């Protein structure tokens, strides 16, 4: 299937510019600072608990390794 | 006497000023997809020169060469432009026509097809 029969579409305006008469880069970080803290707050709960719960086991588990290695009073 | 009648019939209009502020041209498309039609607009232009530049002479020789086609036109491959040779050749448009459209110091010039 190429362009021509994708699909049925009907009713709809894209309006659009050319490159040349446009900025690369409209409002980069007065809009896209903003837009990127949003998309972190969305994600943050979703990825960040399992990778806090990885830094603790290898936390946990490098010192586990630590002291068994070591001796203790008896 | 045409003139007299002029003098005689309209000397009472006013000539006592909205003048034509440049337009600005822009690159860009507007597409309305509805497939529910069955055939296809295409209409496309440059920024052309406007009524009175002289460059309008030699853009409509170009115009010309490159010419106006239709389903019915009896020239079909034989056909001198090129564009219409081919388009009547391999089916590929029902129609289409060059246009100089002319305003004050602007313009649209190019093409549309149905297809």
């Amino acid at each position: 299937r190429q362009f021509g029969h994708l699909t049925r579409v009907r009713h709809v305006i894209t309006y659009s510019l050319s490159p040349f008469e446009q900025r690369a880069f409209p409002h980069y970080f007065s809009k896209g600072i903003p837009n990127v803290l949003r998309r972190t707050r969305a994600c943050i709960l979703r990825v960040a608990p399992p990778f806090v719960a990885f830094y603790l086991v290898y936390t946990w588990g490098t010192q586990e390794f630590e002291k068994s290695k070591r001796k203790n009073p008896a | 006497q045409l003139l007299d009648l002029a003098q005689k019939h309209f000397s009472g209009l006013s000539g006592t000023v909205p003048t034509l502020s440049p337009c600005r041209f822009t690159g860009s498309q507007i597409c309305h997809r509805e497939d529910g039609l069955p055939l296809a607009h295409v209409a496309i232009a440059v920024e052309g020169p406007g009524w009175a530049h002289p460059d309008n002479v030699a853009l409509q020789v170009a115009n010309a060469i490159i010419g106006h086609y239709d389903c019915t036109y009896g020239g079909g491959a034989h056909l001198s432009s090129p564009l219409a040779s081919i388009a009547a050749t391999n089916k590929l448009c029902q129609s289409f026509q060059t246009f100089n459209i002319c305003y004050a110091d602007t313009g649209l010039l190019g093409a549309h097809f149905v297809c």
